[PDB]
RNA sequence: GCUAAACCUAGCCCCAAACCCACUCCACCUUACUACCAGCAACCUUAGCCAAACCAUUUACAUAAAGUAUAGGCGAUA
RNA sequence: GCUACCUAAGAACAGCUAAGAGCACACCCGUCUAUGUAGCAAAAUAGUGGGAAGAUUUAUAGGUAGAGGCGACAAACCUA
RNA sequence: CCUCCGCAUAAGCCUGCGUCAGAUCACACUGACAAUUAACAGCCCAAUAUCUACAAUCAACCAACAAGUCAUUAUUACCCUCACUGUCAACCCAACACAGGCAUGCUCAUAAGGAAAGGUUAAAAAAAGUAAAAGGAACUCGGCAAAUCUUACCCC
């Protein structure tokens, strides 16, 4: 069918699957942070 | 067009410099000094080639086991690809084998 | 009185404001602890009726009478808290011989850089704060990788400042 | 205001300094230093090179970034200023900023060019002192108040007795507030 | 799908739009039937003097001279408190028994 | 007073009072036609509707009566030479209404 | 006290894509 | 770039003076002059 | 910009030689 | 003659030496950027592409001795 | 966050004839035809349809992951 | 002359057709200024105890099977008082000022909301319709379409 509405936003689906308190809760989450903090994004989490 | 329209500002390089007069100087240490140095311990640059032609691999590899244990993350981790890439290059690859 | 906002009416739209020579923090310490809880609420009038000035002038677009006095109210105010954050700081290096009256520590985060963390006042011990018992402070060494490409990060650039700055001096002397 | 900014004749606030440093030039840099600087504000200076050479002058504005001095008055070029419409307006006498070394400082006695250093004297201490002759040089130059301002004598009273009372109590002593309860203990950490 | 944008209270569904609010020092607190109690004690009250009959303005005179500066360290208090100590040839040891604490830190502005 | 750590009180502590407040308001020219007996502010955010009754009861003794506050959102819209938005600040907007009638109209400064 | 005016900050935008694939079709055996 | 060649300009003309009479795109451009010029020998 | 003076002075003094078939000297 | 063209200087690379740097105020593990309440917990050989013309054991991560002794589908090579 | 399937706590189903009933809206699906093929659309519009009190349709939040998931098996579906 | 729309709400986006001034299919872009005011809605609970078989459906008759959405008490502890935050628009996900997608409560033709034609000429071809003598599937792979409505049997 159409086939672009793949986003259908939802801010708590949205903090709840890339927010910050997910990044940290798991070993693995943490090097995402630091590889960004590494690069220098002006946003690390949502 | 990348030809340049006004010409660009003379380079006065004065031959007579402080440098280029005492170019050379203190080498023939060895021959007329009684051999107390060589010409080879004059140079001053890198500490692995202090003295050393080498290749293009054999720099790399003289970096690696001289100078690679203090060296910069990224800056060790490219030194180690250029010899995983020239060991598959200058003894599997090219003509004349 | 809301005829503190404004100043009287025989300066309304002059385009100019006879006011000069701010409080400058030598001249307090004359003063007592008693006057100066009193002129910061004479300043604070001094500051209400500023901004109520500024807020009507870009309000209807014509410009400020004088902003030339609006930076002696905060270079006045920012003297006087400078005083008394003085007085008091000289009084609690000899009461207790505590600097940083908001209490902290030295912490490190799972970041790996430490932190000045300062301190949350709650009213029940550490040991039973359930949100702070998931705040985890320490290292939890898979990170060291990650510390080592930030103290070469940072020590890169200060050798690529350090670099600039000789290569600026050659062409000065090249020049003169 | 950005790196790399140049500052020119105008005042870098301006709202004709917006016109000519927007905030997207990137004009390569001017090269300059040494805070030594013997020029004063209002300084009787005469000049060393350019056009109008060797005419005296007192300078009115230094700027000391691109080390210019602003000679008052003098080595001028003439441009037109308002004019607001098909019309020639007023033609006026424009200074260009003179640089430093293209200036010097004129004896006050004698009228003559003088290279000037600091000495100190021990009268007190670092002045500008001519080098070929002593004869020191100085640096060059009813109110009444508003509502809103003391006075002369209200600024230095002299009201700080020097105790131990944590003004935050100092003000209660005074007002008469009492309290009456404590502070319990809270947890910190 | 912003990323950059400050995370602020109006920008959630409604249940985080009620939540974060600004930081706006929230005052008694609320139970048991979504009904709000205002302690009163910890609404911060305004300690004001009376202005009437004071000679200072909010600003001074050009006129005034020029001194340098001083500023007021921790020996140059107690410069003027050693003036009971040469008496005897004031000080709190706790800060307990205190309603205004000095170390953790008590009062306000 | 903003950005200071608020003493914490727990059941028998004392008034919390506050020397020599942090904070300064302005009053605006309301352009939206508000009733007589209601004058307007721009809050800084981090100030309460009931210390509004009290800053102006305590320091410009003028007989509140009701205040009404609401959190102006400022503009994001608005670009940089490097396509960065730049924000132009977000403010509160106090509503308060005074007692006995006072019938205060915003003056007209710059004749 | 010169007579100046105002100006307009003027900027343009450039952006790319790549959509998909293609455009099926047939052939024989 | 060390040796960045600088003299095209005097390399494309030394074809093109014997191409500023021919018809059409090949009097222009250097890419179909000598598609030309090395004919027109 | 490049390295080169000796092409741009080839150019340059290429460059009179337009002049001098352009605008002629009498 | 329109589009255009031409610019040096920002800056940077590679070294040498030297071990680098964290609290203005407040906010930041909850939905990070939120003043204020009764629970958990870290340590696990890298593997493969590739090379052996496929591939299955195997295939590298100061100088001089020396590409020597050895290992090796004794072969590639180590 | 689409979709496969599940879990929590919710929702919709006009009218007409008399139950995984029938006619038929809303709604979901997409049989056949024409238009569209760099399109209005990286799968659509228009009719014409098939189901529409149920093995239904769908909003919200949570779960299952690539040596895998899930599957009324099309080797489908898991961000074109 | 349309109305296959609508006005709210939820979800989302976050100032995005308010005012003034501007530069510059035709005059939602830019600069400055203003705005959305809780009472509706979020934001809730002092403990250990200990309770709570009888659906829903107009809940009564009747009939259910798939067997169900809503309940306290006993003691202890309880006297401060109305804060915080959402409130805008022509909006959203589909790169677009995109015939698409988009949950709920109302209105079921509107008391809301809108405009298919830039101006002509009326060529082919193409698309969308409407009509058509006589015959009525002789068309075609096939009654596909279109018009009309219906007969009978197979395979699976
Ligand atoms: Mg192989
Ligand atoms: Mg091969
Ligand atoms: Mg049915
Ligand atoms: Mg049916
Ligand atoms: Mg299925
Ligand atoms: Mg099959
Ligand atoms: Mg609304
Ligand atoms: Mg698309
Ligand atoms: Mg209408
Ligand atoms: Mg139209
Ligand atoms: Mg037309
Ligand atoms: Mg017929
Ligand atoms: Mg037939
Ligand atoms: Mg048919």
């Amino acid at each position: 069918k159409a086939r672009g509405n793949e986003y259908q936003p939802s801010n708590i689906k949205r903090k709840n699957k890339h927010g910050w308190v997910r990044r940290l809760s798991t070993p693995a989450g943490v090097q995402v942070i630091l590889r960004r903090m590494l690069k220098g994004r002006k946003s690390l989490s949502h | 067009i990348g030809i340049r329209l006004t010409l660009p500002p003379p380079k006065v390089v004065d031959r007579w410099n402080e440098k280029r007069a005492m170019f050379g100087v203190y080498d023939n240490i060895g021959i007329l000094g009684n051999f107390e140095k060589h010409p080879k311990e004059l140079i001053r640059g890198p500490i692995w080639l202090r003295g050393w032609k080498g290749n293009e691999l054999q720099r790399c590899i003289r970096k690696r086991k001289m100078v690679g244990s203090r060296m910069f993350a990224d800056d060790l981790h490219n030194l180690n690809k250029r010899i995983r890439y020239l060991y598959k290059h200058f003894n599997r690859h090219g003509k004349f084998r | 009185g809301l005829e503190e906002f404004f100043d009287d009416p025989k300066n309304w739209g002059q385009e100019k404001v006879k006011s000069g020579a701010a409080w400058t923090c030598q001249q307090l310490r004359n003063k007592s602890n008693e006057d100066l809880h009193k002129l910061w609420y004479v300043l604070l009038k001094e500051r209400n009726m500023l901004l109520t000035l500024e807020q009507e002038a870009k309000r209807q677009r014509l410009p400020m009478p004088s902003p030339e006095r609006l930076d002696k109210v905060v270079d006045s105010m920012d003297a006087l808290d400078k005083v008394v954050q003085e007085r008091e700081d000289a009084l609690r290096l000899l009461q207790t011989g505590q600097e940083r009256a908001r209490p902290g520590a030295w912490r490190r985060d799972i970041f790996g850089r430490i932190i000045w963390h300062k301190f949350k006042q709650w009213v029940i011990p550490w040991h039973l704060n359930k949100r702070y018992n998931r705040k985890r402070f320490f290292a939890l060494p898979y990170v060291d990788h990650f510390l080592r490409l930030e103290r070469e990060k940072r020590a890169r650039i200060k050798a690529r400042k350090e670099n600039l700055e000789r290569k600026k001096a050659k062409i000065l002397l090249k020049k003169f | 205001l950005p790196p790399h900014y140049r500052y020119g004749m105008s005042p870098p606030g301006s709202v004709a300094d917006k016109r000519k440093n927007p905030p997207w030039i990137r004009r390569r840099p001017v090269v300059v230093s040494d805070e030594d600087w013997y020029l004063f504000c209002g300084d009787t200076v005469e000049i060393l090179e350019g056009k109008d050479a060797g005419k005296q002058g007192k300078v009115v504005q230094v700027i000391r970034q691109r080390n210019w001095v602003v000679v008052g008055g003098l080595n001028t070029h003439y441009r037109y200023i308002g004019k607001t419409m098909d019309y020639r307006g007023t033609m006026i006498p424009s200074e260009a900023p003179l640089l430093h070394r293209q200036v010097k400082l004129v004896d006050p006695m004698d009228r003559k060019p003088t290279e000037i250093e600091w000495r100190f004297t021990e009268a007190g201490e670092r002045v500008r002192v001519s080098t070929r002759s002593g004869r020191i040089i100085p640096k060059p130059e009813t109110w009444i108040d508003g509502p809103k301002d003391t006075s002369v004598e209200d600024a230095l009273e002299r009201t700080y007795v020097p105790c131990l009372k944590t003004l935050q109590e100092e003000v209660m002593e005074a007002m008469g507030i009492k309290e009456t309860r404590k502070y319990k203990k809270v947890y910190w950490y | 799908a912003d990323r950059m944008s400050k995370w602020t209270s109006k920008r959630g569904p409604r249940s985080f739009r009620g939540r974060k609010g600004r930081g706006a020092k929230g005052i008694g607190f609320l139970t048991s039937g979504w009904r709000f109690v205002q302690i009163k004690e910890m609404v911060p009250e305004f300690v004001v003097p009376d202005l009437t009959g004071f000679k200072l303005k909010p600003y001074v005179s050009y006129l005034a001279p020029e001194s340098e500066e001083t500023p007021l360290t921790a020996a140059q208090l107690f410069s003027e408190a050693v003036a009971p100590a040469i008496e005897k040839d004031g000080f709190e040891p706790t800060q307990e028994g205190k309603l205004f604490q000095l170390y953790p830190r008590n009062f306000l502005r | 007073a903003r950005n200071v750590v608020y003493p914490l009180y727990r059941l028998g502590g004392p008034q919390l009072r506050v020397f020599r407040t942090n904070f300064f308001i302005q009053l605006v020219r309301p352009g939206v036609a508000q009733p007589e007996d209601t004058v307007q502010f721009r809050i800084p955010m981090e100030m309460t509707r009931v210390d509004l009754r009290n800053y102006l009861e305590g320091i410009y003794n003028v007989p509140v009566a009701a205040v009404r506050t609401r959190v102006q959102h400022g503009s994001n819209k608005r670009r940089d030479h490097r396509n960065v938005r730049i924000k132009k600040p977000d403010y509160k907007v106090a509503y308060v209404q005074l007692a006995h009638g006072q019938t205060f109209t915003f003056p007209d400064l710059f004749p | 006290a010169a007579a100046a005016a105002a100006a307009a900050a003027a900027a343009a935008a450039a952006a790319a894509a790549a959509a998909a694939a293609a455009a099926a079709a047939a052939a024989a055996a | 770039l060390r040796n960045r060649v600088t003299d095209r300009y005097f390399r494309i003309q030394e074809v093109l003076k014997h191409a500023r009479h021919f018809r059409g795109r090949k009097n222009r451009c250097y890419r179909l002059a000598v598609r030309t010029v090395i004919r027109a020998f | 910009v490049k390295k080169g003076f000796r092409a741009a002075f080839r150019f340059q003094k290429e460059l009179e030689r337009q002049r001098l078939l352009r605008c002629p000297p009498p």
